[PDB]
């Protein structure tokens, strides 16, 4: 179900390179798509979006009017074209899939991304613990906080969790409040209330030693929280 | 020879009738005397599901009670969202003729069958999201009338040929076949525990099948024509049939006879669907003349009519929790009542 | 059919005559008194308030 | 503008006799189609009703307006004439607009029979329905906006208007006259071919209805659109001008006849009324 | 609009699916559906094999049109329960062998099947295309085996033209609905290229007589 991406490389400032993402293994024509970038050491960020059928396109604020996203359904490819890149546009660009209906799991699968080196009124998420030490077999809890009530009138609170092991792409762990992403061990669990959240690992092995992230998906533009690195 | 054994049959079926008359001491309409009447029941529509382009033959609510499935005389097999009028899946069938559908309890499979004598089992939650055929069940002489899931790995079916069967989904082969009917089977219904089920034939009779053993236990007569729709009293100790006699009945499993009959002079049209409300105090019924009714189970009197349809009410079902009733007629729409 | 089939049917009817049956006057009160105790929670006998009904509009 | 009481005594009734029958007949037709039912779903049936209201609207509006002014004595304003004459102008034209929308339906039925059920859908028909009305009402009130004023046919209206309206109706009338003859031609060709080949009831059954329609729709406007465009001695004398007043009486007779010939004959509609 | 961001894309999915539903329902109304009924050893296969378990289905195209026939005779179950699924079929095609009139007697079985189907409530509107096939052996059985075997009463002499027309009037006189529907009979031997043109020639008469009924012109 792999997604491979291409482009990147070394670009002098002001010259506009393009980026391709060639999907293979699923039904491409009924998924929305995203782009998420990661600077050299910082937490992830949300560059753009497209719905199904290319009928609805959003953007971030710092790239509004400079980047253009477009999809090719018969040839199974997603294109992002960048214009007049600035020195601060150096980041790896992952490519994220997502499907929206009742009971689905958005952000289920993530690409591996490319490396681009350009030569030289928004909801604020917050988690402020870094390099917390852990010992295998313990129970570890990690907290998050938001600046606005994520509980919608219908009862769904839109808050997603992720995990980036050192050297791999990130991975969905909990799709919404009190939910567990398919294909993940049952150790993970998360219970929140209002605008206070936590992720708890009952008994951990030493394979999940990596940084955790948290996202509100309530309204654009999808801010992510800072990092929380587990050191061993 | 044939003469002696057939002579014996008359004696055994006269031993039964003189063994079903020593139990009856009072009807249901004498016990329930000086009991307060239910009163007028007024219900208005809440939704209208307009996706289909042709007639609708079957429907079944999801267990959570917020999702629906629906089969029509079109390739499509649509999955609806009852709280908001949205579609979550549209499935194209391999044969335009469909006479049944089903939705699994766990919520991971659907099923469908029609005139092509094959049961198809679709899969819903998969990677590379799309809906694909997970299994094809073959081995029925005639058309499938109805189906039901015992659990995620099993399923019971009923066919045009006088037989019912039990299927294991992992391996195509049947495991147990029930063959006591004469005449075409039309519908069946599982018990709340899934340890027994009831099927209604076209010879104006019904059975009571044990799933594990594979043998019938009780036979219920009483109707004059074929029956088409069965249901189970939520308790699990009685069921109610609906026929083309324009008459429902309410049998019971421990006394092995008929408690009451809901029939009226104005109605001469046949019945196509029967369902109890939760708490067994109301029995819904979808009549042939583009209409429906509500019968007071403990008293023969009828609660108010529930007619908003413009054609035959082919199939209707009360939600598992009990909040709403959804009926789908031949005109493409489905109206949900509440 | 004369003996191959007839034996099957007679053996079937011999099994539907050992069953034990309870008088109706008891097997109808046990249905009557299932509706005292579960009538509190049936949203169709008595309409549930607008706040708890998920389909107003 | 000139009449005798006897003309008034006798002439007045036609307006009243014709109007009463007209109202009753149209009202009765309107009901069966109107209750949403088997007939309501098909798009074609609405045009019948759409034409059916207009003859009623035209009848109430015109019977009173016409009886008050030619008859008795009347009151008016340059601004006022455009109004009160807007309705009759708006309603008669609307009636023609409905006769022309069934001719477009019954032309497609045989021109492209295979695709006939495909192209005419409930929404496209409703779109044409509303457009027909938008076009009718707007043109009807254009005088107020201008050209109070020239013309001798009516007291105030602009001569440009009396010669602009006439041509459009003649053009609308002409097309329906064509597309009833063509329908007849195709039916006759197909029915001669059938018997001629291996396998004339259809080409004779349609002729009875079509000739009945084409004669009445030429009688109703044969005199009206000639007299109106008529040139004569001293316009029309105390005789010629007076004749037009009674020639106007028939135009309401088309509101009487269009439900019988147009909708009563169709077998399905009468049958619904038969059982209800 | 009090809809969360995730909720909006579920409406865009539902309006994506309504497009598929119409775009595929507008391609399933171009095809003309036919129903094929026949008795055992009547010769259904010959006309099936003439032009290009469950309900068998067949597709054939002639002069820019698509037809779909449904051979349903292998059901072998009660027909009352599933025949009301078939309304909206454009025409019923019935077929009778003329080789077997003497052979207990099939013809009466044919007559009682054509009579049961002809006067059914579901098929009050639809029209019937009656083939009468295998006339190449029926030309030879007339002299050796007289027509009187089916009915002694019939007076007329035994000629191929004089017998087959009388049989035709025996079949065409079974429909109560003279006004509502018609029957388009056609004699065919084992090989006839023209057979498909008679179906294409009769379905257009059916479609035109329904299009001049839908708008009340008739
Ligand atoms: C002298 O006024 C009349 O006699 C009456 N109108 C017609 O008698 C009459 N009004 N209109 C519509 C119409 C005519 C000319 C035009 F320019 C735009 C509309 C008719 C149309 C056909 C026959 C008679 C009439 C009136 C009293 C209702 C005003
Ligand atoms: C149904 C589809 C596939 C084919 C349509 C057939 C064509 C010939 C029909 C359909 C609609 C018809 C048109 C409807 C409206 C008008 C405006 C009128 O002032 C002139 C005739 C004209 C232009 C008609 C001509 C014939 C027409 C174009
Ligand atoms: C007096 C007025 C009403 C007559 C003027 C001509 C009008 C009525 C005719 C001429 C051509 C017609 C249009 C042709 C094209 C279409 C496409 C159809 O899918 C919707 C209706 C619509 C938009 C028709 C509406 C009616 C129409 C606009």
């Amino acid at each position: 179900v792999q997604l491979v991406e291409s482009g990147g490389g070394l670009v002098q400032p002001g010259g506009s390179r393009k980026l391709s993402c060639s999907a293979s293994g699923f039904a491409f024509s009924s998924f929305g798509m995203h782009w998420v970038r990661q600077a050299p050491e910082k937490g992830l960020e949300w560059v753009a979006y497209i719905s199904s059928g290319s009928g609805t396109i959003y953007y971030a604020d710092t790239v509004k009017g400079r980047f253009t996203i477009s999809r090719d359904d018969p040839k199974n490819t997603l294109f992002l074209q960048m214009t007049s890149l600035r020195s601060e546009d150096t980041a790896m660009y992952y490519c994220v899939r997502s499907i929206y209906y009742y009971g689905s799991s958005p952000f289920d699968f993530w690409g591996q991304g490319t490396t681009l080196t350009v030569s030289s009124s928004d909801i604020v998420m917050t988690q402020a613990t870094s390099s917390v030490p852990v010992t295998p077999g313990e129970s570890v809890s990690i907290s998050c906080r938001s600046s606005k009530s994520l509980l919608h009138s219908n009862g769904n609170t839109y808050l997603y969790w992720f995990l980036q092991r050192p050297g791999q792409s990130p991975q969905l762990l909990i799709y919404r409040m009190s939910n567990l992403a398919s294909g993940v061990p049952d150790r993970f669990s998360g219970s929140g209330s209002g605008t206070a959240f936590t992720l708890t690992i009952s008994r951990l092995e030493a394979e999940d030693v990596g940084v955790y992230y948290c996202m509100q998906h309530l309204e654009y533009p999808l801010t992510f929280g800072a990092g929380t690195k587990l050191e061993l | 020879e044939l003469d002696q054994l057939r002579q014996e049959a008359e004696q055994l079926k006269n031993q039964i009738r003189d063994a079903r008359k020593a139990c009856a001491d009072a009807t249901l309409s004498q016990i329930t005397n000086n009991i307060d009447p239910v009163g007028r029941i007024q219900m208005r529509t809440r939704r209208t599901l307009r996706g289909h382009l042709a007639k609708i033959y079957a429907m079944h609510w999801g267990t959570d009670s917020r999702l629906l499935v629906s089969a029509s005389q079109d390739g499509k097999l649509i999955i609806w969202d009852s709280y908001t009028t949205n579609k979550v899946h549209a499935i194209p069938l391999r044969s335009s003729w469909v006479m049944t559908c089903a939705y699994a309890p766990s919520g991971n499979y659907v099923a469908c069958g029609g005139l092509d004598n094959i049961c198809s089992i679709y899969n819903l939650k998969t990677r590379e999201g799309n809906v694909r055929v997970s299994r094809e069940l073959a081995g029925h002489t005639g058309y499938l009338s109805c189906c039901r899931f015992l659990d995620d790995n099993q399923i019971v079916t009923s066919s045009g040929d006088t037989t019912c069967a039990l299927w294991d989904i992992e391996t195509g082969q049947q495991t147990t076949t029930f063959t006591g009917h004469t005449g075409d089977v039309m519908s069946l219904s599982l018990a709340p525990d899934t340890r027994l089920f009831v099927s209604g034939a076209c010879d104006a009779s019904a059975k009571l099948w044990d799933v594990r053993e594979g043998m019938c236990r009780q036979t219920f007569t009483g109707h004059e024509s074929d029956i088409n729709a069965i249901c189970f009293f939520p308790n699990g100790n009685a069921f109610a049939t609906g026929s083309d006699d324009a008459t429902c009945r309410l049998f019971d499993l421990r006394a092995d006879q008929e408690l009451m009959t809901y029939s009226h002079d104005n109605i001469i049209c046949g019945i196509t669907s029967v369902s109890f409300s939760k708490s067994g105090r109301l029995l819904l019924a979808g009549y042939d003349d583009f209409n429906c009714n509500v019968w007071d189970a403990l008293k023969a009197d009828r609660a108010g009519v529930l007619a908003g349809h413009d054609n035959r009410v082919s199939c209707l079902g009360v939600t598992d929790d009990g909040m709403a009733v959804a009926t789908g007629s031949w005109d493409s729409f489905l109206k949900i009542w509440n | 059919a004369s003996i191959a089939q007839a034996r099957k049917l007679v053996e079937q009817l011999k099994m539907e005559a050992n069953i034990d049956r309870i008088k109706v006057s008891k097997a109808a009160a046990d249905l009557m008194a299932y509706c005292e105790a579960h009538a509190k929670e049936d949203p169709l006998l008595t309409p549930v308030p607008a706040s708890e009904n998920p389909f107003r509009e | 503008m000139v009449l005798n009481p006897s003309q008034q005594l006798a002439i007045a009734v036609l307006s009243l006799t014709l109007g009463t029958f007209t109202v009753l007949e149209n009202l009765l037709v309107l009901c069966v189609i109107l209750h949403s039912r088997s007939l309501r779903c098909r798009p074609s049936y609405h045009f019948i009703g759409s034409l059916a209201v207009a003859d009623l609207l035209g009848s109430v509006i015109f019977v009173y307006s016409f009886i008050d002014f030619h008859v008795f004595h009347r009151k008016d304003s340059r601004n006022v004439f455009l109004f009160k004459l807007g309705g009759v102008t708006a309603s008669f034209t609307a009636s023609v607009g409905s006769l022309f929308l069934t001719a477009i339906d019954r032309y497609i039925s045989i021109h492209r029979p295979l695709a006939y059920k495909r192209i005419v859908t409930r929404p496209k028909a409703v779109v044409a329905f509303c457009l027909m009305w938008t076009i009718a009402i707007v043109i009807a009130v254009l005088p107020l906006l201008g050209w109070n004023c020239c013309s001798d046919i009516f007291p105030h209206i602009d001569e440009t208007y009396l010669m602009f309206w006439i041509g459009v109706t003649s053009v609308l009338l002409l097309f329906i006259v064509y597309a009833y003859m063509y329908i007849l031609w195709k039916a006759h060709s197909h029915a001669v071919r059938m018997i001629q080949r291996g396998t004339a009831r259809m080409d004779i059954r349609l002729a009875k209805t079509l000739v009945l329609i084409l004669v009445v729709l030429i009688i109703c406007w044969g005199p009206l659109l000639a007299i109106m465009v008529y040139d004569v001695f001293g316009k029309m004398n105390k005789l010629i001008k007076t004749v037009f007043a009674f020639c106007s009486m028939l135009c309401l007779l088309n509101s009487t006849v269009n439900p019988i010939i147009y909708a009563l004959r169709s077998k399905d509609l009468r049958h619904a009324f038969r059982s209800m | 609009c009090t809809l969360s961001a995730e909720d909006k894309a579920a409406v865009e999915r539902s309006k994506m699916i309504d497009r598929n539903l119409r775009e595929d329902g507008e391609k399933a109304a171009r095809e003309v559906k036919l129903l094929l009924l026949g008795a055992g050893e009547s010769g259904k296969s010959t006309i099936v094999k003439q032009m290009k378990t469950g309900i068998v289905e067949t597709h054939f195209t002639f002069k820019d049109l698509h037809f779909k026939m449904f051979d349903v005779g292998g059901q072998r179950s009660e027909r009352k329960k599933w025949i009301h699924c078939f309304e909206g079929v454009t025409a019923i095609i019935f077929c009778v062998a003329l080789s077997d009139y003497d052979l207990m007697n099939r013809m009466h079985e044919s007559m009682k099947l054509f009579d049961s189907i002809c006067n059914n409530k579901w098929f009050t509107d639809t029209s019937i295309i009656l083939f009468l096939n295998k006339k190449d052996l029926f030309e030879e059985k007339i002299k050796k085996s007289p027509l009187t075997i089916c009915y002694p009463e019939y007076a007329g002499s035994n000629t191929y033209e004089e017998a087959a027309a009388y049989i035709q009037c025996q079949f065409e006189d079974l429909n109560k609905r003279k006004d509502t529907k018609e029957i388009y009979t056609h004699f065919t031997c084992a090989t006839d290229t023209k057979n498909v043109q008679f179906v294409f020639d009769a379905v257009t008469d059916v479609i035109i007589k329904n299009n001049l009924k839908d708008c009340g012109l008739f």
